[PDB]
């Protein structure tokens, strides 16, 4: 049953509520601006959201991730 | 209106032409694929509601007005565990938009005559 080496566990996504408040900005207009940029590719969906980080942007199923 | 509203879910549910979630209604939205959508106003949401009219009156998207959101899961069918009585196991939905495919239904004409007017 029990083992002796700590199991490690298996990365459960987290629960997140109202997500989408902060992918599309809301500004004083009626407007989506989103600072999210689109995918150039079109092998990808304009849809399917990109990875959001600081040194790089990974696109979508591309796995393309375009790097500054 | 009810029972064509009704109708037009089911047949909807039938086909599985419609992108539920709100997801996949910014895909819609992104992809600019709208026709009509079935959306709760003046809930208990804190923040929501100034977002989805936002996204509703932004690409032609139809209106229309229901009480509350807990609700609103019903005509959908998310739950519908135990399909023999009334849901009980029922988290609620925000907006679900749907891309009709079978469009041509029994009062669904004279619903669109009302929006056209
Ligand atoms: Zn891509």
């Amino acid at each position: 049953k029990s083992y002796t080496t700590p199991k490690k566990n298996k990365h459960k996504r987290k629960k997140v509520k109202l997500a989408v408040l902060k992918y599309y900005k809301v500004d004083e207009n009626g407007k989506i601006s989103r600072l999210r940029r689109e995918c150039p590719s079109d092998e990808c969906g304009a849809g399917v959201f990109m990875a959001s980080h600081f040194d790089r942007h990974y696109c979508g199923k591309c796995c393309l991730t375009y790097c500054f | 209106v009810n029972t064509a509203l009704q109708e037009v879910l089911k047949t909807a549910l039938i086909h599985d032409g419609l992108a539920r979630g709100i997801r996949e209604a910014a895909k819609a939205l992104d992809k600019r694929q709208a026709h009509l959508c079935v959306l709760a106003s003046n809930c208990d949401e804190p923040m929501y509601v100034k977002l989805v009219e936002a996204l509703c009156a932004e690409h032609q998207i139809n209106l229309i007005k229901v009480d509350d959101n807990k609700k609103l899961g019903e005509w959908v069918g998310l739950c519908k565990i135990d399909r023999e009585g009334k849901p009980r196991k029922v988290v609620g939905c925000s907006c679900v938009v749907v891309k009709d495919y079978g469009k041509e239904s029994q009062a669904k004409d004279v619903i669109e005559e009302y929006f056209k007017c």
